[PDB]
């Protein structure tokens, strides 16, 4: 997957002599319960605490 | 080779199809046989279709339809002529075929398609999977089906015939079609 | 592979001429800065190119 | 707190121009977070002959 | 009545607690409690608001209580087992699945039984199991000795299969099997060493045949020169509906597919002149070659119109599977005497349920009409089997009838959901979970861990368990219709009497006579 | 006496495989016919022709089908409209020009998104089939376009198997942000078209996300008085915003995208947005007085209008939100007719099924529905029907009626209505019908149902239909017929002798794969007289289960419901023999970012459904439109096909002085 | 015993929330509700499945 909260929504398709055919939409949200995000600048500069 | 039970069998069989197979001549009595390791064990081919007395020498590498009639112990199983050209072209043309249903005064019948794989193609092969899709679409050999006919249109005047009661004996079965002449399949299976 | 190559870069070159018809306008001279009356000069420059 | 968010600090000043990359890390009652970053850090007045 | 008890399963010890439900109809109730020795230990008087629990002592029988419910004074004699037994809910979670629904007592197939192990937590056991085939001769086993295997279960799965060739070598006097249950006995035991479960996929029943045909659904009577709806039913060996079976009879080319309760309702077109009407079912699947697949035949009589008139009637429902808050049209298909039918002004409806006479009800018909149709709205009542009788007369003297019974959904007459997250749980954790209903009801909840739940599958009380135990009440006795109009009326478990004395059979009790 | 009945479709297809079946009720001496497609008035040209051979062994009915394949004119367009149909019979010969189209399969232009930002890369794909249904190895065009009317790319692709995968488009470092249009077409011979569209927008990292929801999406006499309206405000993820001033204001339009709006004096003032969350009430009864000059919510079925500003009062900033329209309607519900045709037979019981969606446009449970009616006899005389009143299904929306029609009428006039417990009469749904009798001086007529209802219809299974054949003078009929209609094409047909005695009778039809999405089934039997003919029939139509035929399925390593990010994942596939497949993972909140209707794959078979020329639950007014209302046309008939007239579009169913100031000025 | 006394919604259903704490197992609890009404009579519920667990523990497999 990709490390990154969103629910996923994966549909495929295939189309085969016998006709086209939408498979079933496949749901998988990616975690939730408590997590954490960091706020870190572009640029510091040495001496800068 | 009759009955309506063993129909249902020796048309449900595993059929398969091979290529580049060259092999020379031996006959165990009437006028041929041979041999090929499809690459499990050994084979049989009973070659004496009316294209045999033009083949009585050997096979060049060609395509044959080789579905068991029988089989040996060791995985080698005889099989009726099935020999196409090769280079087989493997255009695949869509074709018409109609199958009706006959029950007395009742008619049932169905517009539908069947899949020719090749360019030549065996009246061996065209037997077969022509009864195949048959039999399980169409109800063929259970219960009171099992009488009807197989007409392949051609040109203008030309169409060949086929008995449901009966698997097509192997001696036409090194007989042999050109796809593109196929204008179509008309099958009808009484009751 | 060169016709190969050769696809890739006119691509980009479409994708990149794009880019300006943004600025693009309603009589079609183009402006400065988006939203801007447009320039004699920036039309001539996009015909040069 | 419950359906909430809560906060947090580090202090922290560098002394390698330009040192980069940090495992950040969250456990809970439900499993770890390696969270990674990465930290820019810059020289004073800058220009390239 | 109908039991229900905390768990299946208990500590010496611990207190069995019951509560006690009646389908609603002075309210006083007799509870006892036996011992599998088969001793009582308590005699008990309980409204239906209160009750409390058996307190087992620390010292007392082991094995299989019955906690037993009645009515003062009318054997109701309902009743709930429990077991009382020195064990340890073990950690995780066994489940079986065997490769097919039955052992062909005389073919070639091997037998596997798969298995799934995880711990009750939520996460794949790793381990080791020991499983051992057997047969089950009533009530007595015989282990395939040399059947009994070891297995890697591994990321909490693993395959144990059963080979015909030990099969035969214990069995090859096939005579002895006839109508048996092959059973897989599996012991899984966690790699650790520290715990371990056993259980048995039985059941298995050994037979010839991979389904089973039935057609007491159907009526045994028809309507000559006029469509009959046979009904076949399709049961798995053991007795469960089995869908999407094909079945076929050749007598009349006619084909058709049971549905997700066993059902289906191949249509037949009747020449004039019949009056037998021989039947003959083969169970068409297309996987299943011929000679396996089961048959069954049936020979259905016809009609007898009052006084050879010649005037039937038939009532088709047309739908199936039936939903309650459904709307169902129901057909009614007149025939016969012309200057009869021109005289043909009402039908006549009864819907029959629980063996009594729920709604009755006229539909018109106006004159051209030999097909004269009306929308019933199915409602919870009508759960879990109703009846439609109808009829119609003739000049104030002849009666003639037809009796159908449908099957609707056997479900809850209301609604009861439990709603949460779903989300997973931190122990003795706060928790909040919503509880939808019907207004003013009464629930009675209880938690349980995985564990007994599992454990005991068969004591717990179920929707299913409960409609089949009051559908055992309708008085109806076929599928419908009957020799002649008041044989619609008798086997339909009405009683008929008329100005012009012609009545109902004597009715001799219930039970039917078989 | 005694015809034939040559049956095709209303319309051919270019390049399209086409069905022709042929019956007749005729004479025992087997014959041949010959079938041909030829030049629209010339009759030269022979385009393609059968010789069918009907005879005692073939029930006199079979088939034969033919194809048009390009031959026209490919450096100057102008196609030819209308073609000639013919049948060369030993007995009869007889011909029907009628039109053909160049519009053959159809173009599902994959967009891997629905809104994009600057420099992002539209992924685009494209399922392509033919008529048929198959892949169809084409060479395709798509042709990008801007939201302003500039055909900005256009690019080809040859096609292998039905995916054509094209080159992504990359928007620009700087796009012309709007409603960006892509358009499908074949290179070659056929007009095919396919379109497809993609919203451009710019990203704004704002300072708040300001949630901005009402009570529900639309406002009917309940909430008139007071409406509801919740707004909110956050930051990152969960953090909340804490103090904010909230201003609100209103105003009403006479739709969406109309960039216009009548907005009234009284923006109702601050609620001031406490932590996370602020809450209005408005009265739309009040404010939609004196400017907007209404004074009913008859004057009201257009939308109510809303605009918010929240600005966080501690860092000082500021974010707008709105919803650009809320509709007015004057009822909870809606309501409409489902599977059931405005066609009757006498002496028959008419079917009646109402579906009530509530204005989300969704099925709504256990609603009380009125159904009133009157009659009129070919008499001429009016007769009241007295009321039935039904309630709807818990699922399907569906109120069921039925009404035993007395044989003299001719035209049934009647009246839907919804009966909530609490609705007021004024504000209650109401819809009104007429249905006309199946006209035939035969005075026969004919009518077919099946024991269905919550169809399912699974292929493999069969249909038990009966047919009732009632009022005919005679019912003296020697054989029922039948077509089976799917996908614009025939592909079942035959016949059944009739019961020689007995009334209605059963039908035992197999349901295939051919027939999948939706078939039509029509039936015909032959009513003679000395003056030779009299066809009669009726069709239904068929809704069996979406079974793909192949079987595509996909899965992933873990079910679970959660997944931590990263987390290695499997991805397996079921499908039917070696089977064709184009993945595709989208973020499911991308949608809700477009209140647009839902461009997933799902919207595939109805859009590939408008190939059947059918129109109804089928059941047309006369043997002929009956035919042409199931999307044939035919040639035999003594009795005479209807060459219709036009294609009308027909649905089927499944604080002052400022703003005097600013506003004046405002020239 | 809980009673559903609560007005209904439009939809005739009575919701009724309820708050409760867990226990110190580590396993999966697994709620059965039965409802009893004077005209609709009985009805079994929808077995709910609570699941507990955390993310370092002991499990005492014990005699
Ligand atoms: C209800 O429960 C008891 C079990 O305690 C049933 O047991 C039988 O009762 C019959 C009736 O007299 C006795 O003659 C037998 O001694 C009992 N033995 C068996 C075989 O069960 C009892 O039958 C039940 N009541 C009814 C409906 O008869
Ligand atoms: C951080 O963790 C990663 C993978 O999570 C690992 O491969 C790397 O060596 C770690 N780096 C630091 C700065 O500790």
């Amino acid at each position: 997957l990709p490390d990154s909260l969103t629910t996923w929504e994966i549909q495929g398709v295939g189309i085969s002599n016998t006709g086209i055919c939408v498979a079933d939409t496949v749901k998988a949200k990616v975690f939730k319960d408590v997590f954490l995000e960091m706020n870190i600048p572009y640029s510091v500069v040495r001496g800068e605490q | 080779l009759h009955d309506i039970r063993d129909l249902h069998r020796y048309y449900s069989s595993e059929s398969f199809e091979y290529s580049n197979v060259s092999g020379k001549v031996e006959n165990y009595n009437g006028s041929n046989v041979v041999r090929f390791n499809p690459k499990d064990q050994n084979h049989q081919l009973f070659l004496l279709g009316k294209d045999k007395e033009q083949y009585k020498e050997g096979l060049q590498g060609q395509n044959v339809f080789v579905v068991q009639e029988l089989i040996d112990p060791n995985g080698r199983l005889s099989t009726v002529g099935g020999v196409t050209k090769k280079n087989n072209k493997t255009s695949e043309t869509n074709t018409p075929l109609f199958v009706n249903k006959v029950n007395g005064e009742d008619l049932d019948a169905s517009i539908d398609s069947f899949l020719i794989q090749k360019e030549e193609i065996s009246l061996k092969e065209l037997d077969f999977k022509i009864r195949q899709q048959l039999v399980n679409n169409y109800g063929l050999y259970k219960g009171t089906s099992k009488y009807g006919k197989i007409i392949i249109n051609l040109k203008d005047e030309n169409k060949v015939e086929i008995d449901l009661g009966d698997k097509l004996q192997f001696e036409r079965m090194g007989d042999v079609l050109n796809s593109k002449d196929i204008r179509g399949i008309s099958v009808t299976i009484n009751q | 592979d060169p016709l190969i190559e050769k696809q890739k870069l006119k691509k980009k070159l479409k994708e990149g001429m794009l880019s300006i018809m943004s600025y693009r306008n309603a009589d079609y001279s183009y402006s400065v800065w988006k939203g801007g009356s447009a320039s004699t000069w920036l039309t001539a420059f996009a015909l040069r190119v | 707190e419950g359906s909430s968010s809560h906060l947090v600090t580090f202090t922290v000043l560098p002394l390698e121009i330009g040192l980069h990359n940090i495992n950040f890390s969250l456990e809970t009652w439900f499993g770890k977070e390696i969270l990674v970053k990465t930290l820019r850090v810059v020289p004073e007045g800058v220009k390239r002959e | 009545l109908f039991i229900q008890t905390d768990k299946g399963i208990y500590t010496p010890g611990s207190p069995v607690l019951y509560r006690v439900f009646s389908m609603d109809h002075n309210k006083t109730v007799i509870v006892e409690f036996q011992t599998p020795e088969g001793i009582l230990v308590s005699s008990n008087s309980v409204d239906l608001n209160f009750f409390w629990p058996y307190n087992l002592p620390d010292l007392v029988s082991l094995g299989t209580w019955r906690i037993v419910a009645k009515y003062e004074h009318s054997p109701e004699n309902y009743t709930a087992y429990f077991d009382v037994r020195k064990y340890v809910l073990p950690s995780f979670e066994v489940r079986l699945q065997p490769s097919e629904k039955f052992f062909y007592i005389d073919g070639n197939e091997n037998f596997h039984v798969s298995i799934t192990a995880r711990y009750l937590y939520g996460e794949e056991v790793e381990g080791v199991a020991f499983v051992l085939f057997g047969v089950k001769i009533d009530d007595a086993k015989k282990s395939i000795p040399d059947s009994l295997t070891r297995i890697p279960i591994i990321d909490g799965d693993g395959k144990a299969t059963l080979k015909r060739d030990t099969f035969r070598s214990r069995f090859p006097n096939l005579n002895e099997l006839v109508g048996h249950t092959l059973y897989a006995s599996v012991t899984v035991m966690t790699e650790s060493g520290s715990d371990m479960v056993v259980t048995e996929q039985s059941g298995i029943h050994i037979v010839a045949s991979p389904y089973q045909i039935h057609f007491t659904k159907t009526p045994k009577y028809f309507k000559p020169g006029m469509p009959y709806e046979l009904t076949v039913y399709v049961t798995n060996p053991d007795g469960s509906p089995a869908a999407h079976v094909p079945v076929v009879s050749e007598a009349f080319h006619s084909m058709g597919t049971t549905l997700s309760d066993g059902t289906a309702k191949l249509i037949l077109n009747i020449p004039l002149n019949a009056q037998s009407l021989p039947i003959t079912v083969r169970t068409n699947h297309g996987d299943l070659p011929r000679e396996r697949q089961a048959t069954k035949s049936m020979t259905a009589i016809a009609y007898q119109t009052q006084g050879g008139s010649g005037n039937y009637l038939h009532v088709a429902i047309t739908s199936t599977e039936i939903k309650p808050g459904d709307n169902l049209p129901v057909n009614f298909n007149v025939k016969g005497n012309a200057n009869s039918l021109k005289q043909i002004k009402y039908f006549t409806y009864l819907i029959l349920n629980k063996g009594k006479i729920f709604k009755v009800g006229r539909q018109p018909r106006r004159d051209g009409q030999n097909l004269v149709t009306m929308n019933l709205h199915i409602t919870p009542d009508l759960i879990p089997s109703f009846r439609f009788v109808a009829y119609y007369q003739v000049g104030n003297n002849e009666i003639v009838a037809d009796s159908v019974w449908v099957d609707v959904k056997d479900t809850c007459m209301g609604t009861l959901v439990v709603k949460g997250d779903n989300l997973i749980q931190m122990p003795g954790a706060a928790m909040k979970i919503k509880l939808e209903g019907d207004p003013g009801a009464r629930v009675g909840l209880v938690a349980v861990d995985k564990a007994v739940y599992v454990l005991n599958d068969k004591y717990k009380i179920s929707q299913a368990k409960i409609w089949d135990t009051i559908e055992k009440s309708d008085f109806g006795c076929t599928a419908g219709s009957g020799q002649n109009n008041l044989g619609v009326f008798e086997d339909a478990g009405l009683a008929l009497t008329t100005s012009t004395n012609l009545n109902t059979k004597q009715r001799s009790a219930a039970k039917c006579p078989q | 006496e005694q015809t034939y009945v040559i049956s095709a479709p209303k319309i051919f297809r270019v390049g399209a495989s086409e069905n022709i079946v042929i019956q007749v009720y005729g004479y025992t001496e087997a014959f041949d016919a010959t079938i041909s497609i030829k030049s629209y008035p010339d009759k030269k040209f022979s385009y393609s022709s059968g010789h069918v051979h009907l005879s005692s062994e073939n029930k006199f009915q079979n088939s034969a089908i033919l194809t048009i394949q390009p031959k026209q004119l490919p450096g100057g367009q102008n196609p030819v409209s209308y073609v000639y149909l013919e049948v060369v019979s030993k007995h009869f010969s007889k011909s029907k020009r009628m039109p053909i189209t160049y519009d053959n399969g159809f173009l599902f232009i994959h967009t891997d998104k629905p809104v994009y930002t600057p420099d992002q890369s539209v992924k685009v794909r494209v399922y392509s089939l033919n008529d048929d249904l198959k892949p169809a190895k084409r060479e395709t065009v798509l042709t990008f376009i801007d939201p302003e009317g500039s055909e900005v790319d256009m690019v080809e692709e040859i096609d292998h198997i039905g995916i054509i995968s094209f080159p992504d488009f990359k928007i620009p470092s700087n796009p012309r942000y709007g409603m960006w249009t892509i358009k499908a077409k074949y290179k070659e011979d056929f007009s095919t078209t396919g379109t497809a569209y993609f919203e451009v927008k710019e990203y704004v990292l704002p300072h708040f996300s300001v949630s901005i929801e009402p009570e529900y999406n639309f406002i009917g006499y309940k909430n008139f008085k007071n409406f509801e309206i919740t707004i909110k405000a956050r930051y990152f993820y969960n953090k909340v915003v804490t103090e904010a001033d909230v201003y609100i204001t209103f105003g009403i339009r006479e739709d969406l995208k109309d960039d216009q709006k009548e907005m009234m004096q009284t923006a109702m003032q601050n609620t001031m947005l406490i932590n996370g969350i602020a809450q209005v009430t408005f009265d739309s009864e009040t404010a939609v007085k004196e400017l907007s000059y209404y004074s009913l919510e008859d004057l009201n079925n257009k939308y109510l209008y809303i605009a918010v500003t929240v600005i966080e009062s501690t860092g000082g900033f500021s974010e707008e939100a709105e919803i650009p329209g809320i509709k007015y309607v004057l009822s909870p519900y809606k309501l409409n007719l489902v599977a059931t045709p405005l066609f009757l037979k006498p002496g028959i019981p008419y079917p009646i099924k109402v579906q009530v969606k509530d204005s989300l446009d969704q099925l709504v449970g256990g609603v009380p529905v009125t159904l009133n009616a009157q009659t009129i006899d070919v008499n001429q005389e009016t007769s009241d029907l007295d009321p039935s009143k039904s309630v709807t299904r818990v699922d399907d929306g569906v109120a069921s009626f039925v009404l035993n029609l007395p044989s003299g009428v001719t035209v049934l006039e009647f009246n839907v209505k919804t009966d909530a417990p609490d609705l007021p009469e004024e504000n209650q749904a109401r819809e009104g019908y007429r249905a006309i009798a199946y006209s035939s001086l035969s005075q026969s007529y004919l009518y077919i149902d099946w024991t269905d209802n919550h169809k399912a219809l699974l292929v493999g299974e069969h249909l038990n239909i009966i047919v009732t054949p009632k009022s005919p003078y005679i019912d003296k009929i020697t054989h029922y017929n039948y077509l089976i209609l799917s996908k614009g094409k025939i592909i079942h047909f035959g016949t059944r002798e009739k019961f020689s005695d007995a009334s209605y009778q059963s039908i035992n039809i197999p349901v295939t794969q051919n027939m999948v999405p939706s078939s039509r089934l029509l039936v015909y039997y032959i009513v003679t007289g000395e003056q030779t003919a009299e066809l009669v029939s009726d069709s239904v139509w068929l809704n069996i289960e979406e079974k793909c035929g192949n079987q595509l399925q996909v899965h992933l390593s873990p079910d679970a419901d959660a997944y931590s990010p990263g987390q290695t994942v499997s991805l397996n596939m079921a499908t039917g023999m070696d089977s064709w497949v184009a993945l595709a993972a989208v973020d499911s909140a991308v949608y809700g970012v477009q209140r647009g209707a839902k461009k997933p794959l799902e919207r595939v078979f109805q859009f590939l459904e408008k190939s059947d020329l059918g129109c109804g639950a089928g059941g047309g007014l006369n043997n002929a439109n009956v035919f042409h209302l199931a999307g044939l046309t035919f040639l035999t008939n003594a009795n005479a096909d209807d060459s219709q007239e036009n294609d009308e579009p027909c649905k089927e169913i499944l604080l002052q002085k400022k703003i005097e100031e600013i506003a004046a000025k405002y020239k | 015993t809980k009673d559903l006394t609560e007005e209904p919604n439009s939809q005739g259903i009575s919701s009724k929330t309820m708050s409760f704490y867990l226990r110190d197992s580590i396993t999966t609890w697994v709620v059965l509700a039965v409802s009893f009404t004077p005209t609709k009579g009985i009805c079994v519920a929808e077995p709910y499945e609570i699941r507990v667990m955390k993310v370092f523990f002991i499990d005492l497999q014990m005699p």
